[PDB]
RNA sequence: CGAGAGACCGAUAGCGAACAAGUACAGUGAUGGAAAGAUGAAAAGAACUUUGAAAAGAGAGUGAAAAAGUACGUGAAAUUG
RNA sequence: UGAAUAGGGUGAAGCCAGAGGAAACUCUGGUGGAGGCUCGUAGCGGUUUGACGUGCAAAUCGAUCGUCGAAUUUGGGUAUAG
RNA sequence: CUCUAGUGCAGAUCUUGGUGGUAGUAGCAAAUAUUCAAAUGAGAACUUUGAAGACUGAAGGGGGAAAGGUUCCACGUCAACAGCAGUUGGACGUGGGUUAGUCGAUCCUAAGAGAUGGGGAAGCUCCGUUUCAAAGGCCUGAUUUUAUGCAGGCCACCAUCGAAGGGAAUCCGGUUAAGAUUCCGGAACCUGGUGGUUCUUCACGGUAACGUAACUGAAUGUGGAGACGUCGCGAGCCCUGGGAGGAGUUAUCUUUUCUUCUUAACAGCUUAUCACCCGAAUUGGUUUAUCCGGAAUGGGGUCUUAUGGCUGGAAGAGGCCAGCACCUUUGCUGGCUCCGGUGCGCUUGACGGCCGUGAAAAUCCACAGGAAGGAAUAGUUUUCAUGCCAGGUCGUACUGAUAACCGCAGCAGGUCUCCAAGGUGAACAGCCUCUAGUUGAUAGAAUAAUGUGAUAAGGGAAGUCGGCAAAAUAGAUCCGUAACUUCGGGAUAAGGAUUGGCUCUAAGUUAGAACUGGUACGGACAAGGGGAAUCUGACUGUCUAAUUAAAACAUAGCAUUGCGAUGGU
RNA sequence: UCCCACUGUCCCUAUCUACUAUCUAGCGAAACCACAGCCAAGGGAACGGGCUUGGCAGAAUCAGCGGGGAAAGAAGACCCU
RNA sequence: CUUAGAUGUACAAGGGGUAUUGUAAGCAGUAGAGUAGCCUUGUUGUUACGAUCUGCUGAGAUUACCUUUUGUCUGAUUUGU
């Protein structure tokens, strides 16, 4: 495909958010589960 | 069966995303938007778009 | 145990495909140590990265059969390329066989071998 | 935005949500959207010793109590010795 | 509006020659052109039979069968909404 | 001490979740053999490497666009998580790499559509753009500069928007964890800044001549092009050899046996078709030939395009294969042959000949030749010579039958579309090897009943809704053959006979003679059943998306009626 | 439909072969939850393993096979509002 | 369930004998027809090449056969009120 301008940094935002769940979370809780809901996987979701 | 693998064509790409809201019925053809409008006139807040 | 880097790059530096490239099974240690194209092109100077083609596609059998068959042996009718007089189309081959009479006839009239009447 | 109160709840109630709940995710898609609370006075969150390969298993220290040991309230049953 | 049918068989109409005929018929060869002429692949259609139906696709798979310069097949763009 | 409320559970094929059930049973992903040895390690069939075999090679080879978007890559981990192990992964985590005037991102014509203003009218919307607009030439005034730029006056001869068909440029090597028509090395081209003049028409000087100072914008066309149905015969475009280097095979034996090597942008040189050879006396071209050419005629006479070949670049570069240094890890240095028999590319819209009758446009061509008989010789609002800077603005990794697209899915899937070797068989069946690639997220041993493959005596349709299933036969070439026609037909009817191979006919298509054998000459592969009587739709064609492929409906053709189009509708 | 040659469809079945069943490892489905599970005669919500009498009926275990209960499932196809 | 376990034949394994399709490579020898090089020529002789021909011999390969020999089966586990 040929990409335009304002597609590129939406995709860059998505692949930056593809990093793990933040490790600061279970320093407040300590151990107890806090599970999350976004990132992106390559096979599965695309970006908006 | 007539359905799913035929829908896997999608050569004609209808909708892309909106700038202001995130309603992705922003058609390249029709330029419609069910939400606030893109392009708009006033903010298109419709009353039937809620139950409670 | 990854030599997957070495496997991939070994093909490209010699200029041969995926599977062909052979390696010497003795000194595999220095192959692993050589990551880059700069490094494994020193291994070409050793002669460990070589292709595995140990087949000759010898013309002996093919050229022997071609000489007998295209002379006029075996192909009476049994295995017979092109039915009798034909192969290429029967009409155009017949009319080309009559039009090569042009090439023979022509330079008699020109050449002054015979009179126009005759 | 602040204060006060009503015969007005105490994690299945009630605001979507008490807590990294819009965040690991799913749908092209205004959107749907779960799991999910927790020591003590002081963390001192087990030095040191000993066995095993890590897991796992025993002596020893800290501290008011370790009959409070980090997956940290009370605890039943199918499940399960 | 853009892309695709290799290979292989016949041939009226037009026009000429040669033997023959009162003359015309007849009758022997060459030159040559119009095909739902016609034939096999691309593109493309679905007659029979067996196994599946808590399984690979929410009507599936194997063996088997049709058309092709014609009312030919196909992609892309764009328009038509109860 | 008495008053008040969402006030007692077993149930609508209900409701909020865990857990039970078949059950550790089946499944464990379409039948492209696998055997053996190692590296590493806690653990090895799987990573990885070697020996060896199955397998495909019009793709298991190669390779671009849409769509997606960093999944590639190197680094780094074995926990969760992979239909199992697992030393492994796009899972997990971290960063890097993708360099254009150069490849795509533009004008105008078509399908088709947009922007703006007011009105007709109830909005939608149609309409205006078509005259100004937009664009260009000529004249005048004020200001300023190395330049410049602006305002006023004058010119009728044209007017909507969008391609895939119409509309810039390019080859080769080094190198990368990755890649360059991109970086980089070598050689090109496009875009602007430096040096040289030809005709209408005219002036001055000179003159058979030719030389030069004043001031010189410049082709909205007569008329022709860019411009579009179907269809046919030509005549040219290969396998292989020759010469040079190297080796005679684990086993009897082999140096005129096999294999490898055998090469190269551009410019200059200079060919088929056409037409002032229209015109036409004549006759080259299988030719029917009015035609066009050897050959001949005007007026004074000749020309364009262009497969291939010849020549230059290349002083130089590669390459079968070897010689040294030598620290023995590792690094360099030297070197051969070169030539002859042939496709569906391109050449041919002409020509041949038919109809359903062949588009539209910007840039651009088109814009009318004089001198010497021609010979010969030069320039052009054109072309040559020569110097310096700058090239916008992003996509650029990479997958593209896929782990990136796409079936919610690590699912037997959908999925535009590029390139074309040998011998055997028409081609692109089949046959089988190359360049070249590869057997999937569990395994061993026996191999019941039953469901999945073939063979055979005797019979020959006798069996079953059911000749469904299954059998006879087959090529090449010659002989022999049926009713009747809308005269376009039927014919491969029936009934019979023979092949390859080798020798010989002829020192070179192909066909005719001649000889033997076996189960059989098409020996794998491959390759028609026939006789006799009978219907309907003329023919080809359209069809019920998850139980109705037909007699339904269309079809070229024909008639009545509406009906003058400002129609009928 | 007649007619010619003929035919595993059958007579008539046998034999051999590919793959699995048997058996084993691993990980691991599926909708899925009546106390219960003999037969002959007898009464009867009307065709009983289940109720009355009488005859009969033990457990650890695996391979098989299509007769009942009437499986896997949808509020019947007839039939009327 | 029959059977073999060094003591002995259950298998494979080492040797001898017979049958299974029927007359091989290796080695030797014969008959008939055609062509070419070289030599001689009224004549012919010699050499080279391909098919055809003759002789050994029921040959070789060779299955579950008849007959006879070679290679292997400790511990550990573990039984009589």
């Amino acid at each position: 495909a040929q990409k335009s301008f304002r597609i590129k940094q939406k995709m860059a935002k998505a692949k930056k958010q593809n990093r793990p769940l933040p490790q600061w979370i279970r320093l407040r809780t300590n151990n107890t589960i806090r599970y999350n809901a976004k990132r992106r996987n390559w096979r599965r979701t695309k970006m908006n | 069966g007539k359905g799913t693998p035929s829908f896997g064509k999608r050569h004609n790409k209808s909708h892309t995303l909106c700038n202001r809201c995130g309603r992705r019925s922003f058609h390249v053809q029709k330029k419609t938007c069910s939400s606030c409008g893109y392009p708009a006139a006033k903010t298109r807040s419709y009353n039937w778009g809620a139950k409670a | 145990a990854n030599l997957r880097t070495q496997k991939r790059l070994a093909a490209s530096v010699v200029g041969v495909g995926k599977r062909k490239v052979w390696l010497d099974p003795n000194e595999t240690s220095e192959i692993a140590q050589a990551n880059s194209r700069n490094a494994i092109r020193k291994l070409v100077k050793n002669g460990t990265i070589v292709k595995k083609a140990v087949t000759v596609h010898s013309k002996s059998r093919t050229r022997a059969h071609a000489q007998s068959k295209r002379e006029g042996r075996h192909s009476g009718y049994g295995k017979r390329k092109g039915t009798r007089e034909a192969r290429l189309p029967s009409q155009v081959v017949w009319i080309r066989r009559l039009r090569v009479l042009r090439r023979l006839l022509a330079k008699y009239r020109d050449a002054g071998k015979i009179d126009k009447h005759l």
